[PDB]
């Protein structure tokens, strides 16, 4: 990315990294306020975690901050909240890990019963292939027209 | 940890993909499997498209085959409004008998604002055909297309069926009689009376085989309804411009008994408007001894927020036997069927991109 | 907002209550 960008990012990540490990703890990132009340911090933070060691370096920093770009596209947008649903990270988003994400976001608002429900009629809806689970294809085929992509830019 | 591809909350049955074909649905005389249809409904399994329409084509034909005013002879369990709540309806024949030994009649509004009006009408229709002259059904406001395409049904057939089953309801719909005389003793309709309707002659001698008109004679009989004031008048006038509507009229308890009077009956029965009881016993006419109206109403915890009791009545043995019942469960929807992804996807790439601007401050 | 909230010879009178 850009030079001057790169600079600032390392200065930010040097302020995090409490324990100056060179790596970025779940620990870490609640010690933010503001980051402690939002719940998919930790679904993020597994998103940026590409080794899946359980903690962010320097390198899946950057590359996970630049998804956020102003220049990238529609789909690159779209399928990192495709990412945030498909928790096992096998390119597909299941019953149980869409409920799980569904949960962490809703809390009490709905209970377990109503949302088991609502999750399993919109499986059943969107699967087109029938394998059972939704594809980042049939992701789109129901998103991709909100214009959601517009909204998740960040300026390093 | 949970697993991520199986299901979290195993005690809530999956829901059957399967479509019904027309060999599941009818029996080896062409007869509705409604003991297989209601079991599968609510499951909330879905029928195959041909055999939906098949369901509401032949319904429809015995429909367009009664007359505009039926005669129906008690004994008979009388029920309002429905609007979509599939699961209270399952409740209500446990509560007014089954079909198979109990006589019915319906007053309407089958769809809108619940979001089962397809089974609803999928299982009346199918009780209909299978029972064509023991279980009867009148027309309410909801069974047209300006209503269900303002509310909700209409987009309810398009994600369960399709647009086509949609436009075969409404072809139904415009098969549904406007009124029932039951017992010789009862006019029966959903809404009420109007200033066109002097006698039941002038019931039988409308064209009811179509969308109802925004005025006239059919649309007050499925619109109408008694004053506010009801049987406390004031307002001298049998019938007033109906402003909670934006049709129709009022009636007043003074045009209820001259019609009672100059026709020989005994009350009118009608819908049409919610009741915290289910039920509501308007003032005796002074010449009868008798309510000159009754609301019945057989949608219970109405909007799943009024928390009001549905009632049916049972009218046998020269007996008027009101029988409540409260709400049942029934499986969650989001607000017009939104999926959990349109539900969800905003709130994601808020909090997400909230994230992200406090990490990098 | 910390969490994702849902978008917005006379017949006889008788009465047999709910159950
Ligand atoms: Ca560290
Ligand atoms: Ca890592
Ligand atoms: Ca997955
Ligand atoms: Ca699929
Ligand atoms: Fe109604
Ligand atoms: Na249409
Ligand atoms: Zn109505």
């Amino acid at each position: 990315m850009d030079a001057d960008e790169i600079k600032r990012l390392g200065k930010r990540f040097k302020k995090l990294d409490l324990d100056n490990s060179g790596s970025l703890s779940v620990e870490e990132f609640m010690s933010l306020p503001e980051l402690q009340q939002n719940p998919l911090v930790q679904r993020v933070i597994d998103i940026f975690d590409t080794d899946g060691n359980g903690e962010v370096d320097f390198k899946e920093f950057i590359e996970g901050v630049s998804q956020f770009s102003v220049k990238g596209d529609k789909e690159q947008k779209l399928r990192f909240a495709f990412r945030i649903y498909d928790m096992d990270k096998d390119g597909y988003i299941s019953n149980g890990e869409l409920f799980q994400v569904l949960k962490m976001m809703v809390g009490n608002n709905l209970k377990d019963t109503q949302l088991q429900q609502i999750v399993d009629k919109t499986i059943i809806n969107a699967d087109k292939d029938g394998d059972g689970r939704i594809s980042f294809e049939e992701f789109c085929a129901v998103v991709g027209g909100l214009d959601i992509h517009k909204k998740m830019v960040v300026d390093v | 940890k949970l697993s991520t591809t199986d299901r979290v909350v195993k005690a809530v049955p999956f829901p059957p993909s399967h479509r019904l074909t027309a060999k599941e649905v009818f029996d080896n005389d062409g007869k509705p499997r409604v003991d297989i249809l209601k079991a599968h409904l609510m499951k909330e399994g879905r029928l195959e498209e041909s055999v939906a329409l098949r369901i509401i084509t032949e319904g429809a034909s015995i429909l367009r085959q009664e007359k505009n005013l039926l005669d129906i002879d008690a004994p008979v369990t009388v029920c309002g409004d429905i609007h979509g709540q599939f699961f209270d309806l399952m409740k209500l024949f446990e509560v007014g008998g089954s079909p198979a030994n109990t006589r019915y009649l319906f007053l309407g509004d089958y769809v809108d604002r619940g979001y089962f009006s397809i089974e609803c009408v999928l299982y009346l229709w199918a009780l209909k055909i299978l029972y064509p002259k023991t279980l009867f059904l009148l027309r309410g406001n909801h069974e047209c297309r300006h209503l269900t395409e303002y509310f909700t049904f209409k987009q309810e057939c398009k994600i369960k069926y399709s647009e086509r089953v949609y436009d075969a309801c409404m072809d139904a719909f415009d098969c549904l009689p406007l009124a029932a005389l039951m017992n010789q003793q009862f006019l029966c309709v959903h809404g009420g009376l109007s200033p066109e309707i002097n006698t039941l002659d002038d019931i039988r001698k409308l064209d009811r085989f179509k969308e109802p008109p925004a005025y006239g004679p059919m649309c007050d009989i499925l619109w109408s309804d008694p004053l506010e004031d009801f049987g406390n008048e004031k307002t001298q006038e049998h019938f007033t411009h109906n402003t909670v509507r934006g049709c129709s009229y009022f009636y007043s308890y003074p045009a209820v008994c001259e019609f009672l009077q100059h026709n020989n009956l005994l009350s009118i029965l009608r819908a049409h408007e919610a009741q915290d009881a289910g039920y509501r016993m308007y003032r005796k006419s002074q010449t009868t001894g008798f309510p000159s109206l009754i609301t019945i109403f057989s949608a219970p915890n109405y909007l799943d927020v009024y928390n009001n009791k549905a009632a049916v009545l049972k009218y046998e043995n020269n007996v008027m036997n009101i029988r409540q019942f409260n709400c049942s469960p029934h499986p969650y929807w989001l607000p017009n069927f939104m999926d959990v992804f349109t539900w969800s996807l905003p709130f994601v790439g808020e909090k997400v991109t909230e994230m992200l601007v406090n990490v990098l401050n | 907002n910390n969490y994702l909230t849902v978008p917005a010879d006379l017949p006889v009178i008788t009465i047999d209550p709910a159950s």
